[PDB]
């Protein structure tokens, strides 16, 4: 019953328009990685008039990581395990900018050596 | 009649 | 100021060379993503390099800025050649500025920076979804809607000139002329940072 | 009349001038397109040089604006050969006690910018071979309108029917 993300992604796509990659999710709530796919699959399940849908990329890998833009086609991903939905795209093409986040709550794995002030 | 005649 | 132009030089850079790209009245394959036209930009915008026609662009880019309080609207207006009518007419806003007040405050790069690669965007998103057909002849001119201007006079009244500055700004008041003075318009997601107000919305036919 | 005949007879001596270069009724390069400009305007402005044809058309303007005030529809056709249409018909609708003299002076700009824009947005037929003719009312014919003067008294139609 998680739309306290929703509305979050709601002002960013809509509000003003810059796309979601990832870092926004994880920024917002720090839910885990297999969290986030289920929350972009709910968005994209309570999807109402998309302007454009997102393009995921796909779990099963096979010595290959590909973001599909064959979308009908299954490019080389035959036997799928699952995919991974993310970078909603208002535009023709999928930039986002890059920007520093805040990462000491967001780290999901961290340094084997931490940093030091020092 | 005729115009740009003597205007020609 | 001086950083607060260079910011509306790099935006009117971005709108009016991406109008230029989505109208398709330059080939595309002249176009490629990038940043750097002698700045640096917020997005990745397809710009042709064609160095008279950038030339050009910042030509008119810094005739616009070179006034920059009798401007309420800076503007871009599509026209066939086929007819003399307007095709489209993007519209930007040089409104509540921070260069007239010559405030310091706020700098906010990031920020900035983040409501322009907004509004990019969304002229982007209302770019794509009018559709294609007729892709080629298609033309390019500006239009401005400004509330207090009157300039192109100062090339009269005997005037002798001596520096370049103004050599340049009679070049400013020489390339603008008056005009002589609504079917269908829609809407586009402006910029809402605190010092650069920029409503920018769009005109079609 | 009321203060607009001097900048109406320049503007249509310069009008006059920017076909005969632009539509080359004369060799394009026997002009000068150097030293004169009309209005504070960037582009070339193309007069010929001949002083006897200066008088001639300084005399053909002189005297449609001294009949201004009953004038009726003016145009230009440009011929050599059987066309029997108006090529660039710059209407002059005689209007009527407003004051307009810097107004009127800017609008004759964007009338002759939208003169330009006819002019160096226009195909090539052949070179040199056509003679225009003042006239007051190429396989096929074209439509095309320019600029109205609603900010002048006088509103111009300024139709250019090329071909």
């Amino acid at each position: 019953m998680d739309q306290k993300a929703s509305y979050f992604i709601n002002e960013k796509l809509f509000t003003e328009v810059k796309p979601v990659l990832f870092t926004d999710l994880i920024h917002h709530l720090k839910i885990g990685p297999s969290m986030a796919k289920k929350l972009m699959f709910d968005y994209y399940k309570q999807t109402t008039n998309a302007k454009y849908n997102c393009v995921v990329i796909c779990c099963y890998k096979d010595q290959t990581i590909k973001i599909i833009h064959d979308l009908s086609n299954i490019p080389q991903q035959d036997s799928i395990i699952d995919c991974f939905i993310y970078a909603f795209n208002p535009m023709d093409s999928f930039i986002p900018y890059y920007d520093i986040i805040d990462q000491k709550d967001c780290l999901t794995i961290k340094n084997s050596y931490e940093l030091k002030v020092s | 009649g005729k115009r740009a005649f003597v205007y020609g | 100021n001086r950083w607060v132009e260079k910011w509306l030089r790099v935006y009117l850079k971005c709108y009016i060379n991406l109008i230029l790209f989505y109208r398709n009245v330059y080939p595309p394959q002249s176009f490629d993503y990038t940043t750097y036209q002698s700045f640096n930009l917020p997005q990745f915008v397809p710009i042709n390099r064609h160095p008279a026609l950038i030339d050009y662009i910042e030509e008119l880019i810094l005739d616009v800025l070179s006034k920059l309080t009798h401007v309420y609207r800076f503007s871009i207006c599509i026209i066939n050649k086929k007819n003399d009518l307007c095709i489209e007419k993007y519209v930007l806003d040089f409104s509540e500025l921070q260069h007239v007040d010559k405030d310091d405050q706020i700098i906010t790069e990031t920020e900035v920076f983040d409501e322009f690669r907004s509004s990019l965007n969304s002229l982007i998103m209302h770019l794509e979804k009018l559709p294609k057909v007729n892709d080629d002849t298609i033309t390019f001119e500006a239009v401005i809607n400004a509330i207090e201007l009157e300039l192109g006079h100062k090339l009269d009244r005997n005037r002798r000139v001596d520096s370049l500055e103004e050599k340049a700004e009679i070049e400013r008041d020489s390339n603008w002329v008056k005009c002589q003075e609504k079917i269908k318009l829609t809407s586009l997601v402006g910029s809402d940072v605190g010092p650069l107000i920029i409503h920018q919305f769009s005109e079609k036919l």
